[PDB]
């Protein structure tokens, strides 16, 4: 599933950040919706981002 | 809460204070957050950690999510 | 969108939400005055995971595995 | 303009009510009419404090009704009494039709629209009632204008209204043509509803009284005797009891005509009477003496 899409209270339960990928988080997941912070492996490489407006005002 | 910041001044890390503070603005009340950040800065306390709790990234994080993932039928409304 | 909900209290914290108590009170009279149905914004709130990348607090891309049967957890049937 | 245009909900207070079935069953079938003594406030609470009666005339209630005369001096006599007041409408009884104004009414209130911009005409019909809650309905006219571009939605705001519905498609037409129905509500004081609750002075009396003795000793030879009858009509009521279905039984060998109910009804009746002559006679003997 993708980030930034609707995750059911029934869906949360079954959520696991893959090993795969480079973000883990920094503690592990709350185990319900809402923001969830991630640790970055690694913060030299070039990632894929969505630029928030909110970086834009700042 | 105020306590917990206080210990939190010195363990600083750009993601463990986001974590912190993303967590708490979410469920806690509009009302609980407006004091809050009141005695935050008679602590003398940085300002990121003021604007992570005065609900600024919240707020725009959701806007996008919804506008973009709409899954409106229009015959319904027409 | 069919990605809000209406939160009878917070389930993060077990502690009764605010916003979403007053937003109903008005909504539950609307004969008497009829503008204020849409006080029950107030209690739409959007529940999603959101990972957010805490080194500059902006929005990764990246995927998740959910274990679940798929098809169900589509959207809504279309019409 | 904005104007609301609100139709008023009428708090018609309980001595305006009493006052107006009085005048109106009395004139039974002639219309009776009378005008209404009030204030205005809000843009849609009109109170009737009270109301004045006009004498009937033989026209069945109409613009000529209206006298001049008759209106000034009743205005000045109770001008000394405090209780003139502004008009804000006029009251009528149709007793012999449901409530809706016809077009002889329609004129009436016509000319009471220019007289006062809110003046309602309420329709008390006292006798027909379908319901046990005398059904009132008020009414107030709405210009052809308005009503042809379909400003009625506007009339109806702040109001949830009132539905009158038998006569179908016709009376609801009406009802909309004339002005539409509100709510009436009766605001009342607990100082009036006391004075309504006691009816009955004699109370400490007639409690104990009690009947003289030669009639008690009568009436209890009867029923005893009387239920010996009903008891020889009990037993054949159940000999029966077999007949398949209940209700078949009762419609079959007529079943009604049923001795139970009789003999319930008389010992219950019997009961409750000589529970009281006990404690009654009992009573005053010892009180007094």
């Amino acid at each position: 599933v993708d980030n930034m899409t609707r995750i059911l209270p029934q869906q949360s339960r079954y959520i696991s950040f893959i090993k795969d990928d480079r973000f883990v988080p920094v503690r592990k997941f709350k185990g319900n919706n809402g923001v969830v912070v991630l640790r970055d492996r690694e913060p030299k490489e070039p990632v894929a981002l969505i630029e928030t407006v909110r970086q834009m005002k700042d | 809460a105020l306590q917990l910041f206080k210990k939190l001044k010195e363990e600083n890390d750009e993601g463990l204070s986001a974590q912190i503070a993303f967590d708490l603005v979410s469920s806690a009340s509009q009302q609980l957050l407006e004091i809050l950040v009141t005695e935050l800065t008679a602590q003398g306390y940085d300002p990121a950690l003021l604007n992570i709790l005065s609900g600024l990234p919240t707020c725009d994080y959701y806007n996008t999510f919804l506008l973009n993932n709409k899954n409106i039928d229009i015959g319904l409304l027409n | 969108g069919r990605n809000v909900t209406i939160q009878l209290e917070n389930a993060d914290t077990g502690t009764l939400d605010t916003k979403s108590v007053v937003g109903l009170v008005m909504f539950s009279q609307f004969w008497y005055w009829f503008p204020l149905a849409h006080f029950l914004s107030l209690s739409f709130t959007p529940t999603t995971v959101i990972g957010i990348r805490g080194s500059d607090q902006a929005i990764p891309k990246f995927q998740m595995n959910c274990y679940a049967k798929e098809d169900a957890f589509s959207y809504p049937r279309m019409y | 303009t904005g104007r609301d245009d609100t139709k008023e909900t009428v708090y018609i207070s309980s001595i305006a009510l009493l006052k107006m079935l009085k005048h109106g069953r009395a004139g039974v079938p002639m219309e009776v009419m009378g005008l209404m003594l009030g204030e205005f406030v809000d843009d849609y609470t009109v109170n009737v404090v009270d109301v004045f009666a006009m004498p009937q005339s033989g026209t069945g209630v109409s613009v000529e009704a209206v006298d001049d005369v008759f209106q000034a001096k009743m205005m000045d006599m109770l001008k000394q009494t405090g209780r003139d007041q502004m008009v804000v409408g006029w009251y009528h009884s149709h007793p012999g039709f449901g409530c809706w104004l016809s077009s002889v009414d329609v004129n009436t209130q016509k000319s009471f629209e220019q007289l006062n911009s809110r003046a309602v005409a309420v329709v008390v019909d006292p006798i027909q009632s379908v319901k046990g809650k005398v059904v009132i309905d008020a009414f107030r006219l709405i210009d052809t204008g308005a009503l042809i571009n379909n400003l009625e939605p506007r009339q109806t705001t702040s109001n949830t209204g009132l539905l009158n519905k038998a006569n179908i498609q016709a009376l609801i037409h009406g009802l909309n043509r004339h002005y539409y129905s509100l709510n009436i509500d009766y605001h009342k004081t607990a100082k009036e509803t006391k004075m309504l609750m006691n009816l009955h002075k004699e109370q400490w009396q007639s409690g104990l009284k009690m009947y003289d003795y030669e009639e008690k000793e009568e009436s209890n030879l009867a029923a005893t005797k009387s239920m010996v009858k009903i008891a020889e009509q009990y037993s054949k009521r159940i000999e029966e009891e077999k007949e398949l279905t209940e209700e078949e039984l009762k419609t079959r060998y007529v079943g009604r005509q049923d001795p139970k109910k009789h003999l319930s009804e008389t010992a219950d009746e019997t009961l409750e009477n000589n529970i009281v002559s006990v404690l009654t006679a009992g009573v005053n003997s010892v009180a007094i003496k």
